[PDB]
């Protein structure tokens, strides 16, 4: 970013008939009085600005102040509708040296500016308004804050997650389908159940590790897995009495009534 | 076996 | 440097007694106290080491749990506490200093 | 926790009088305060004893606010990485306790000595993270003696309670680790002629072991005590690794045939009468 | 107080006190610097790229006659803090450093007394590096080394002398990973140099060996108790292959992980 | 633990006599770094024990 | 061209007989392969949403 | 190997006259020798071209 600054220094006038009709001319940063706003809600501690750059002075003492700045904000990451999100990542300036008392932060546009920005490929923006914000219970607060309105791209992790789970997904019946002579149910289940897993893990490492809300295709994917144990449960059962016989066991009467007769008729089976 | 994958079926279908 | 070793002390069977090693002279905390018991007949058995930098401890098979080590750091001194007594453990115990694979043991107390 | 490293953003409020910066306001025009670079004058010495990959001291060096009696406010921002011992005896419902000792480190008790500003850490400008919530944060005032020097040295420590949020770790771990538990009996119950057994154990070894592998990436690699959940782990995968020896010798019962084999009159009778019995099956 | 900025202006008046010379008399006489190191925390060992990571006090002293004062004529004051950026110091650095860096971490002031005697005992955050033997991983025994020298003055300008045989643990911290087993210190010299001094601390550690046994060694030997059952698994039952292709897998992602953990070194093979 | 055996139990020999203990151990007492690290022990009665020889090779001063 | 020995694979499913009992083995263990080669193409080369890999 | 890159840690050592810092050793009490701060005195920049 470009953190644009002014304000009016009255001790640096000058009359320009006396100086070769000169109207503005540049002074070191260093050298002169400069109001100290920083970014306040940074992370790893990297508040002032990058280069300290020239200052633009005019005859009448106004002050043009263009920085540049690297800055490595904190925001809350809300992972409910990953990946199709949108994320709002705040940006809260001050000043560290001088309160309200001693001046004034005032914003020169109601929103920041994009005349030099170049897109980034993953995320898009779509506002950056900017707010003066006053305690009305301490009267020596002031700060600026942009909301930074973003909102992701889906494709890379569409074709990377979301439609490999709904293949997986797919799956997850057959097994109640695959005829028990086959001997291969529970090498579909199980092999079912281990990649929801795997991308239930995958996903795990891509989101934040907070506790505030879960997202929505990991409640998905843990749905669906507990629908796969229960789905293996039943293969094993639905094993065992496949392999049943006269020598080792005995068809209770209620299971014919029941199960031969009844049950057949009203899934159309005959 | 059959009457688990109509179960099935209507649960993932009503899973919206 | 010197080791001072507390004063003899009897008790009855099935009690508990306490024997205090106090180094001066030298770094307290970076050497090993090693404690050695002598039962009259013969025979130099160790109990045990502390290191009183850290609160590492190690003790042979026959007297584990039988023996506890502690280390006071503000006041140089080194405690061995002794479980449930016996007449087999009478005997006089020693203290030293040690730091492993260099100079070794140069140093003992008088013995309690 | 894998390092055993906090990292905090904190604000170093410091307030001492200085008996040269004093000055009457009706001499300058009723100027009461001022605020000028913390780099011109005397500052204590304060730093940070268990710092872990990071800065001792106060680097920013921001303005100190000068009042006409003397008294120096100086409040710089502070980046720092600390040690402190991690606990996961209860993971992923874990409460940490994270300490920082502030002292100043060539002054003793007889020139400089600190104050509590205020027992509690204040929070009134925190930034919640969403995965740990803090209990308590509370400084202590202490005392001591250092073998270095002779005199005494104060200090103020801070701890840090803070417990962890558990719902992520609890769906992203606890979750699968239960349902693959689930299906650890499930061999048990299948038959031998479907041929499966082997694959089904197996199977369930192997995904316990990489949860074990999964956890073993986030916890400390520390001895002083075991988390319970890893415990959980091992002795499944011990229980698996018996029921796959057990199923071996089940299956290997099950093949038998008069030509390869004599069934002794000892296993008949006992396992065609006893056990059946005791176990509430009964042959047609 | 008024008595002690004169005296701080008076010893550290440049025109009269050069810091970059050093404080030697009798012509040829050379500065003798006492150095011990205090251990505070062992941070860490990291194994696979073979640095330890350390927080010490290095105490220093020496002798400044330049930095001597009478303290009856300065309110009978005994000694004082100077900074240390300001006055003559014997660059002692880590050598045998890993990341580049060589000085201490934080230059606080120096105590000095009227008789010219200073002390100077600042935090340092040192990464060395040190060789790690994996034959008997994970229940190793370690031996790293502090190498301290000047970067500046050699044998004939300074002597460094040992305070104490050992480091002190006065202030110590216990890993939780690793246990302290000694801390020598030794003074060395080089017979055909003549102008090679250091001070060298061998850190013998001894690791805890019950997290890595609960966490790799017991799956090791779950995983190759099942080698030998396919030769119990009748052939009817069709599932040999299975078995004994799951456990070699099983076993060569362990070699693997394995071969993640310890350094890559060729000079040893972890039993 | 390591087992060391003294041999033998008790030696008489005149004054001037030179005298051999030999000293066994269950295994090797090796270590890595090129050293042995075995010790020598006098105790005259009614006192501590005294430190003769360690690192055989070495003598103590 | 592991990609595409990969890929050479996918009809075999359908000229294997039902009596060996192998057909889902094959099928799964194709799809899994498939899915590893995704992810890591992915990570070298990641699709954007005006130009996917083809 | 993947980066095609070689880390190293060496010493530089770089050794020229200077006619400008010279002295009889006789008229400083045989003072041969001295240490000055590298950065007070012309150096030779020597820079790694790869
Ligand atoms: C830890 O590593 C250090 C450095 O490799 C080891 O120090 C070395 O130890 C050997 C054996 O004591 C020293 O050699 C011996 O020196 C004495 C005196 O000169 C000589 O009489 C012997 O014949 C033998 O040559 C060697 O000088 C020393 N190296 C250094 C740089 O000090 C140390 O032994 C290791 N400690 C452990 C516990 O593994
Ligand atoms: C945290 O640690 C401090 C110092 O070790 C101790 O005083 C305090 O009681 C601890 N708090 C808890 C909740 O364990
Ligand atoms: C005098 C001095 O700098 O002492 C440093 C150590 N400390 C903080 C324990 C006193």
């Amino acid at each position: 970013v470009w953190l644009t600054q002014e304000w009016e220094d009255y001790r640096l006038t000058w009359k320009p008939e006396e100086f070769d009709n000169m109207k503005k001319v540049r002074l070191p940063s260093k050298h002169i009085w400069l109001p100290d706003v920083v970014l306040y809600n940074n992370a790893d501690g990297m508040y002032e600005v990058s280069f300290y750059s020239n200052a633009v002075v005019s005859y009448d003492g106004s002050i043009f102040w263009l920085p540049p700045a690297i800055y490595k904000s904190a925001c809350k990451i809300e992972v409910k509708h990953f990946p199709f999100d949108q994320q709002n990542c705040t940006m809260k300036f001050r000043s560290w040296t001088y309160d309200r008392t001693e001046i004034d932060l005032v914003l020169k546009s109601e929103v920041a500016s994009l005349d030099d920005f170049t897109p980034s490929g993953e995320w898009d923006i779509v506002a950056l308004p900017g707010r003066r914000n006053e305690n009305p219970d301490d009267s020596t607060y002031v700060d600026i804050t942009y909301d930074f309105i973003i909102r992701r791209k889906p494709l890379f992790y569409t074709i990377n997650l979301i439609i490999p789970c709904v293949l997986i997904t797919s799956l997850a019946i057959l097994v109640f389908y695959l005829p028990s002579d086959c001997g291969e149910k529970m090498t579909l289940c199980i092999s079912v159940l281990l990649a929801l897993t795997v991308f239930l893990l995958l996903i795990s490492k891509i989101v934040p590790p907070t506790s505030l809300d879960v997202p929505l295709v990991g409640k998905y994917l843990m749905f669906t897995m507990v629908l796969v144990t229960f789905s293996i449960v039943t293969s094993v059962c639905v094993l065992n009495v496949h392999h049943r016989s006269p020598t080792t066991h005995t068809m209770a009467p209620w299971v014919k009534v029941v199960f031969l007769e009844k049950l057949p008729a009203l899934l159309f089976m005959q | 076996d059959r009457l688990f994958l109509w179960i099935f079926v209507f649960v993932c279908v009503f899973g919206t | 440097v010197q080791l001072q070793q507390s004063g003899a002390e009897v008790m009855k069977p099935g009690a508990s007694v306490k024997i205090s090693c106090k180094g001066t002279g030298y770094t307290f905390s970076s050497y090993w106290i090693e404690w050695v018991k002598q039962r009259p007949g013969h025979g130099l058995e160790r109990i045990g080491e502390i290191l009183p930098g850290s609160g590492s401890t190690n003790y042979n098979e026959k007297f584990r749990g039988k023996a506890t080590f502690t280390a006071d750091k503000s006041s140089k001194t080194a405690y061995m506490q002794l479980s449930s007594l016996t007449s087999e453990d009478s005997a006089v115990y020693y203290c030293a200093r040690y730091l492993p694979y260099y100079y070794a043991m140069d140093y003992w107390g008088q013995g309690t | 926790e894998k390092n055993q490293m906090m990292t905090t953003n904190v604000w170093v409020k410091q307030e001492w009088h200085d008996y040269k910066l004093r000055w009457d306001p009706a001499d300058y025009e009723n100027v009461t305060s001022i605020r000028i670079p913390s780099e011109l004058i005397w500052r204590p010495d304060i730093v940070l004893y268990n710092n872990a990959d990071g800065d001792f001291a106060v680097t920013h060096l921001t303005k100190a606010h000068l009042f006409h009696d003397g008294r120096v406010q100086w409040t710089p921002p502070a980046i720092y990485k600390s040690s402190c011992s991690i606990d996961v005896t209860f993971f992923p419902f874990d409460q940490q306790n994270c300490t920082m000792k502030f002292g100043s480190w060539t002054y003793d008790k007889a020139k400089i000595d600190l104050v509590n500003m205020h027992s509690r850490v204040d929070q009134l400008d925190f930034w919640e993270s969403g995965e740990w919530v803090i209990v308590d944060a509370v400084g202590t005032y202490n005392t001591r003696k250092y073998e270095c020097c002779a005199e005494i040295y104060p200090d103020i420590t801070y701890a840090f309670v803070i417990r962890r949020l558990p719902l992520f770790y609890t769906i992203n771990l606890i979750i699968p680790c239960l349902l693959i538990s689930c299906l650890t009996v499930l061999v048990f119950y299948l038959p031998s002629e479907c041929g499966e057994k082997i694959t089904l154990c197996i199977s369930v070894l192997l995904s316990l072991t990489v949860f074990l592998l999964l956890i073993t990436e986030i916890i400390p690699s520390t001895s002083l005590v075991i988390p319970l959940i890893g415990e959980y782990l091992l002795f499944t995968m011990i229980f698996v690794t018996l029921s796959i020896v057990i199923t071996v010798f089940v299956l290997n019962v099950h093949h038998r045939s008069p030509r390869t084999h004599t069934m002794p009159t000892w296993v008949r009778r006992v396992f065609l009468d006893i056990v059946p019995r005791l176990l509430l099956m009964k042959r047609p | 107080t008024d008595t002690e900025e004169r005296l701080v202006e008076h010893l550290l008046d440049p025109s009269r006190y050069n810091k970059l010379i050093r404080p030697a008399t009798n012509g040829s006489e050379l500065v003798t610097v006492q150095l011990m190191v205090s251990l505070a925390q062992l941070i860490s060992v990291h194994e696979r790229e073979q640095i330890m990571t350390t927080n010490v006090w290095l105490t220093q002293e020496w002798e400044d006659y330049r930095l001597t004062w009478k303290p009856e004529e300065f309110d009978n004051m005994k000694k004082v803090r100077l900074p240390s950026k300001h006055i003559w110091l014997p660059d002692v650095v880590l050598y045998n450093n890993a990341d580049g860096m060589y000085e201490v971490s934080f230059y606080s002031n120096a105590v000095v007394s009227y008789d010219g005697s200073i002390f100077w005992l600042p935090p340092a955050i040192y990464k060395s590096a040190c060789k790690i033997e994996v034959k008997h991983f994970p229940f190793d025994q370690q031996n790293c080394t502090m190498k301290f020298r000047s970067w500046t003055y050699d044998r004939t300008e300074i002597d460094l002398v040992l305070k104490s045989e050992v480091a002190s643990l006065d202030d110590f911290t216990p890993s939780g990973e690793w246990d302290i087993v000694a801390l020598p210190g030794r003074r060395n010299e080089n017979p055909d140099d003549s102008t090679y001094v250091d001070i060298t601390y061998d850190f013998i550690i001894r690791r805890k060996p019950l997290f890595y046994t609960i966490n790799l060694i017991i799956p090791c030997v779950l995983i190759t108790s099942l080698a030998i059952l396919v030769f119990y698994l009748p052939s009817d039952c069709g599932e040999k292959m299975t078995l004994c292709i799951s456990v070699l897998l099983a076993l060569t992602v362990f070699l693997l992980l394995i071969s993640k953990i310890v350094p890559p070194t060729s000079l040893d093979v972890p039993l | 633990d390591v087992l060391m055996t003294q041999t033998p139990l008790s030696l008489p020999v005149s004054l001037g006599d030179q005298a051999s203990i030999s000293c066994r151990s269950s295994q090797s007492i090796v270590h890595s770094n090129g050293n042995t690290y075995l010790e020598w022990y006098l105790q005259k009665p009614g006192q501590s024990p005294k430190l003769l020889i360690y690192k055989v090779s070495n003598r103590f001063s």
